[PDB]
């Protein structure tokens, strides 16, 4: 991709510019580029295809795209906002000390300020998703 | 009314047979190159359910056994193939006709002797006779001086070389030498190729567990009443990652075992009578292997230029010998009593009438003890142990191996046929300077054979493998397939 | 690891805490041990990566990892499940002679009982999803 | 081999399919199948399992199939129908030049003959999920 | 139909034993050896593999 999603940083917080469709177009562009050379080396050398370190490197760097795919998207789902910018979840922020200044820190510096909220933060939302849905079961039954 | 509905993220799991992934802590070579580090984590939780565990049907087990034999294959793959070495050799003559590879007929040696001479030798760690090397019985290693012609990489010059050789690792042609110089091969090449085990194996200790890939969870039982073969366990308990295991390979005992208790343990094959015996860490039992003599290396390299691992002796030292420490009596008294209230067994319940015996046959690799000390196999003859710690009336069993000593000679053998199903051949380069390997001993591998209510038999073992359903064994490997079905009234809007 | 679902076997079908968001964490556990020693493998072997057995058995469980979490999810949305926590069907059970005591029986006890019928609801389930998608399309032309 | 997209190919744009769950039923038959044979191969051969050249032809399919899964799975989240038949957007037709006689061509004809939109339009419909995705922005802080 | 023409030639071949050898019996097809011509006024013409 261009990775025009970064251009960004810099600007604070709260100065909108977020965006859910960054991920899929640099995706989407690798994987056409990686699987025309996959389909493009047999034209000169085709035993030694992941027989060299070459081969394997070129594996690692397509799995490793796909992996972190993966990674964020089934976190997302956990909580259940794939679609949702926001979000709007229901667990509550951990405390009154930790909280940013939209109009002053960037994003970078303040993911660098609640790494270790993350850790149980995690675990919070996730249960919280499971909680409204089991209610929506209870409610279908009624 | 009842649909089908689909749950997800249901607490349910089926048998598993996949690969699991191991991790360690010695990451020197293979640990760096094969295997995640150990985690650290050695917490268990129980579940209350009702699970059935076998442990020669194993997943687990059957990896164990298989990985650590492949680990072996890819650390000699690369080595110096020794077939330049075969070829004919020039022995000295007194110590081929000696140690009897080769044939005499003018020795007419003539003994007359007391054969009321049995002797009971026992020794311990406050002691000269250990200190020296030289205990009742003790004679000397065996050891046979040859010389021969080799080619290094100038390739239209060589050298002559000395090579002292054990005994066991010739063939020695026979028949009208009249002179000296008889003429030698290593022992298993011909019909194959020996391959050199250069990268440093078996001179330190591996130890790795396994842990499940994502999905997948080890189930154990964890009870007192696990026989090896259980249809259903009441304590089942669940990890992410097995027990620390120690991948020794030695016939007869098993040394340095993981699953060391305050209790003696017997694991009986369901379907046969082959056994795994641990033995009771109360009684502290140890042996302790020396290999008496300051060894000289010298490294010859080959036309290939690849290096190999001489022994230019020299000299003529005793043998190799174990002494037995810790309370043997005891252990193997709590051995039979074990035996007598097992629930697979219905034989004799009088303990004077179960015997420990050697499997018979003139095979070395069933009648002898092979321990692995510091990358140098130990054959251990064992008569005059079995007869110490059975406290036997010998009698009979011929003037050398009437004696109860609680300490036996032994071998060094350095080709080596492996212990997995292969046959096979490899060489153990020779370790410089003295050995000492001072090892505790944890189990014993046996079949139980009896025909009546009168004489058992607990027949030593060599099937080194069924150690590894010891130190494992317990373990289940399951899969989660947590989606589930189940009728109710809930149709979709 | 954490095997939330087996903390929770034991408690009936009438259960508790079906944690849904565990195969997701289950996925970022393979992927982040296996990434972590792929890397640390060449500080000392940059050839032999796969073609020694070790890599070869790691490299099936890194695809694996991947191809399972797959599985799932797959199924899921065959079944018309983009989330799901129980997700309705329109599929009637096949017989009243087995039905759960959700005050007794574990799930355990219970999905091994009805194996037989998971072959045949695989296929009915999906053929629900078929024709809704018909109708689906249907309406859409209207 | 449910083949069910192709089933419909000789019949008409205005007609019939707009099937989302095949692709998940094609995969599921790939992965498990995959799966059988790797479980397999262990029994007979464990050294040669990726070090020889008809083991990378394997994986390199295997890793081709699951980011082409994916592929289509993040244009369309880009686009927003994951899940959503016709899914909407607000990007007009490049021109009234180019109109497909719903009740004549095929798909397969008609896609044929937009190859040279195609190029354009992929990036215009992202552009337009871009401006409704900062306006959906400002309403949600709102 | 004719003889299958199969030549009779013998060798001098080590085994692993290195330092012994042995003489074998191999009969060749006569389109997989070379054979060097000229002056062989005797016996044991001398041949190599069609390829080699
Ligand atoms: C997950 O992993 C676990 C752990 O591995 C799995 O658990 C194990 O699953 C196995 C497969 O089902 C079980 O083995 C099978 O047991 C059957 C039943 O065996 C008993 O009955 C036999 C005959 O009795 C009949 O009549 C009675 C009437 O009351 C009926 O109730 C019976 O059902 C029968 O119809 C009897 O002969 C057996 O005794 C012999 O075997 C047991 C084994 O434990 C020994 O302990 C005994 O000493 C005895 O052994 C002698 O005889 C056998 C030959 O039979 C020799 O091999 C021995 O050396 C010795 O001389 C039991 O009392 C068996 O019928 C069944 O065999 C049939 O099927 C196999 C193929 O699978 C064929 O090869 C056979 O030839 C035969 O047709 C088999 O042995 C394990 O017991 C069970 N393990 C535990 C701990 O529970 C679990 O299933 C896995 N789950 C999944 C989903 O994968
Ligand atoms: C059952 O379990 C018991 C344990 O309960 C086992 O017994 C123990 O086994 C240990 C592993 O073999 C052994 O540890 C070795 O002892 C050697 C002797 O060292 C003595 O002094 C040191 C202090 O300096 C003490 O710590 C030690 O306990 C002894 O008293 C040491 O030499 C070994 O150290 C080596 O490994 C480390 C690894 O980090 C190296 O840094 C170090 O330099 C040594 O390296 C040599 O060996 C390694 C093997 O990996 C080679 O790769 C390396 O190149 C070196 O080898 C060369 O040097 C030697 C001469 O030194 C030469 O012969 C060779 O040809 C090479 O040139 C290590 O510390 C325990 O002492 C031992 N304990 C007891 C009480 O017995 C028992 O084996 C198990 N039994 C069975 C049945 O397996
Ligand atoms: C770790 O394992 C040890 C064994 O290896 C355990 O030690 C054993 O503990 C039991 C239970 O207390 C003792 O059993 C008692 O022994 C006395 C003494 O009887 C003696 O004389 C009779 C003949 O009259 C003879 O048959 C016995 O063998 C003894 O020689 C009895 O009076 C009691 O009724 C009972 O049987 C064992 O003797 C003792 N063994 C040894 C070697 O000391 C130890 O308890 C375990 N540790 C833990 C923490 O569990
Ligand atoms: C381990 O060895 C013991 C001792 O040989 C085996 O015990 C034997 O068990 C078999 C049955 O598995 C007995 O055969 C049956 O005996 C009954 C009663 O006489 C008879 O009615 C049956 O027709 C059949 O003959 C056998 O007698 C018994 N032998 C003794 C001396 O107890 C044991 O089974 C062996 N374990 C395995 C799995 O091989
Ligand atoms: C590999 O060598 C063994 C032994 O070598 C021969 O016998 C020794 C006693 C000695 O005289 C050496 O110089 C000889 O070369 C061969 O095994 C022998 O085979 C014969 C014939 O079957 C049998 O009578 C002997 O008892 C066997 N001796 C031993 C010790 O096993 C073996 O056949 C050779 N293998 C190959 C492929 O050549
Ligand atoms: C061992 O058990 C016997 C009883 O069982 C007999 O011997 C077994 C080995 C086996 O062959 C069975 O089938 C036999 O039936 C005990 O013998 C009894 O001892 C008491 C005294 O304590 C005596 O009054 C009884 O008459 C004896 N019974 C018989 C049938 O003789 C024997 O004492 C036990 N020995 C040990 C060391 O436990
Ligand atoms: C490999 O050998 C062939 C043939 O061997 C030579 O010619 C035979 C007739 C016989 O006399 C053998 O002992 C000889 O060694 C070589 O082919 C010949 O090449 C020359 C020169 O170009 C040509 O004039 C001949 O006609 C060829 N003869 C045949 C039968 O093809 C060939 O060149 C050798 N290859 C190499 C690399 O040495
Ligand atoms: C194994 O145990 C023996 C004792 O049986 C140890 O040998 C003693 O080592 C000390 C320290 O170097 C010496 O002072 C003693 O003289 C040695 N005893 C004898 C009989 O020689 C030995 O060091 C222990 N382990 C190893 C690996 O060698
Ligand atoms: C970065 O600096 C330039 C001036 O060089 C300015 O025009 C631009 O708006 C700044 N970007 C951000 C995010 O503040
Ligand atoms: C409370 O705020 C402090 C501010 O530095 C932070 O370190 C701490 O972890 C917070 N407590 C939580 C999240 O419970
Ligand atoms: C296993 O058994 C021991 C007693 O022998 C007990 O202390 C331990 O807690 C048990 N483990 C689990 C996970 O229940
Ligand atoms: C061995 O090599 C030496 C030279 O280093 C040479 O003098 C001797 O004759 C050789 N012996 C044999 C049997 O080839
Ligand atoms: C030794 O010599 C005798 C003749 O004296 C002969 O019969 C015998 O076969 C010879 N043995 C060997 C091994 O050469
Ligand atoms: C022993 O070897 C020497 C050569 O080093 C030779 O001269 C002598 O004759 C040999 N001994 C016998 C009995 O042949
Ligand atoms: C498991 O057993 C314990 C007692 O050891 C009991 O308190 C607990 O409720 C039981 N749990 C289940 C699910 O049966
Ligand atoms: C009907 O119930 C019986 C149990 O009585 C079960 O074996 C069978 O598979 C069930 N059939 C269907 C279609 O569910
Ligand atoms: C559970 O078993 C009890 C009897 O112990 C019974 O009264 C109850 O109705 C059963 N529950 C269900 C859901 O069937
Ligand atoms: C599944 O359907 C087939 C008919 O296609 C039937 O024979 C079989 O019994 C059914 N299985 C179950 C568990 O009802
Ligand atoms: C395709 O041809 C068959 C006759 O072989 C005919 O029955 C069917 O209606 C045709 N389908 C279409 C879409 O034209
Ligand atoms: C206009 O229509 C022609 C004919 O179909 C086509 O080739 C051209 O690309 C179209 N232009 C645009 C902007 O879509
Ligand atoms: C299809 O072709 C016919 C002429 O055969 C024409 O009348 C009809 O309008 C065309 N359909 C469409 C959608 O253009
Ligand atoms: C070849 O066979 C003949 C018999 O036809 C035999 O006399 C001769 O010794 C054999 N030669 C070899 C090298 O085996
Ligand atoms: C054969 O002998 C003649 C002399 O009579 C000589 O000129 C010719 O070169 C020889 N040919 C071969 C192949 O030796
Ligand atoms: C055939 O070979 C023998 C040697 O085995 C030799 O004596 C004889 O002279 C040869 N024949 C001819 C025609 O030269």
């Amino acid at each position: 991709g261009f990775l025009g999603f970064l251009a960004t940083a810099g600007s604070a917080m709260g100065a909108a510019s977020l965006t859910l469709t960054a991920q899929s177009r640099t995706l989407l562009a690798g994987i056409v580029q990686q699987q025309q050379q996959l389909l493009d080396v047999p034209k000169r050398q085709q035993e030694l295809l992941r027989l060299t370190v070459w081969g394997t490197k070129n594996l690692q760097t397509r799995v490793t795209a796909i992996e972190k795919y993966l990674k964020d998207q089934a976190q997302l789902n956990a909580w259940g906002c794939a679609f949702r910018q926001v979000c709007c979840t229901t667990v509550p922020w951990p405390n009154a000390s930790l909280i940013p200044k939209w109009n002053n820190e960037t994003w970078q510096e303040w993911e660098r300020k609640v790494d270790f909220l993350e850790e149980n933060i995690t675990a919070l939302l996730e249960e919280a998703q499971i909680q409204q849905e089991k209610n929506m079961y209870e409610l279908q039954k009624l | 009314t009842l649909y089908v509905t689909v749950f997800y993220g249901v607490p349910a799991w089926r048998n598993a047979t996949i690969p699991l992934f191991c991790a360690t802590k010695n990451r020197d070579t293979w640990g760096t190159t094969q295997c995640l580090p150990d985690n650290g984590d050695y917490s268990e939780m129980a579940l209350n359910v009702t699970e059935s565990f076998d442990a020669w049907n194993n997943t687990v087990t059957e990896q164990a056994i298989e990985d650590v034999w492949q680990l072996f294959e890819t650390s000699i793959k690369p080595c110096v193939k020794l077939s330049p070495l075969c070829i004919t050799m020039r022995c000295n003559k007194s110590e081929t006709d000696r140690w009897g590879l080769t044939k005499s007929i003018t020795t007419t040696a003539s003994t007359t002797s007391t054969t009321a001479s049995a002797k009971v030798d026992m020794v311990n760690e406050t002691s000269s006779c250990i200190a020296q090397d030289n205990c009742t019985g003790l004679e000397q290693e065996q050891m046979i001086s040859c010389k021969f012609n080799m080619t290094g990489l100038k390739r239209d010059k060589s050298k002559e070389y000395n090579e002292t050789w054990y005994s066991a690792d010739l063939v020695c042609e026979q028949g009208n030498n009249t002179g000296n110089e008889s003429r030698c091969y290593m022992n298993h090449c011909n019909t194959s190729v020996i391959q050199e085990s250069c990268d440093k194996h078996y001179w330190d200790a591996i130890r790795f567990r396994y842990c499940a890939p994502p999905g997948y969870a080890l189930l154990r039982c964890n009870d007192t009443n696990y026989s090896g073969f259980m249809p259903k366990c009441s304590k089942v308990v669940v990890s992410s990652c097995t027990r620390m295991m120690e991948t020794q390979t030695s016939t007869w005992f098993g040394f340095n075992g993981t699953r060391a208790e305050n209790r003696t343990y017997i694991y009986w094959h369901g379907r046969d009578n082959r056994t795994i015996i641990s033995l009771n860490k109360y009684y502290n039992l140890t042996m302790k292997c020396r290999r008496p003599g300051n060894k000289t290396v010298l490294p010859v390299t080959i036309m290939s230029g690849l290096v190999f691992h001489s022994q230019p002796i020299n000299d003529r030292p005793k043998q190799a010998w174990c002494w037995f420490g810790g309370k043997w009596k005891d252990a193997i008294k709590e051995v039979k009593q074990t035996i007598v209230k097992h629930p697979r067994y219905t034989g004799t319940n009088n303990t004077d009438k179960i015997n420990l015996t050697a499997p018979g046959g003139g095979d070395p690799e069933v009648t002898f003890m092979w321990t692995n000390c510091r990358g140098e196999f130990l054959y251990c003859k064992m008569n005059w142990f079995l007869n110490w710690v059975e406290d036997r009336n010998t009698a009979n069993q011929k003037p050398k191996e009437q004696h109860k000593r609680n300490y036996v000679p032994c071998h060094i053998r350095q080709i080596i046929n492996t212990w997995h199903k292969v046959g096979k051949n490899v060489y153990l380069p020779p370790r410089e300077g003295d050995l000492t390997c001072n090892s505790t001993v944890t189990s014993l591998i046996a079949n139980i054979d009896w025909i009546d209510g009168n004489q058992t038999n607990i027949t030593m073992s060599a099937e080194v493998a069924e150690l590894y359903r010891l130190e494992l064994g317990d373990y289940k490997l399951v899969e989660i397939t947590p989606i589930g079905l189940a009728p109710t009234s809930c149709k979709r809007y």
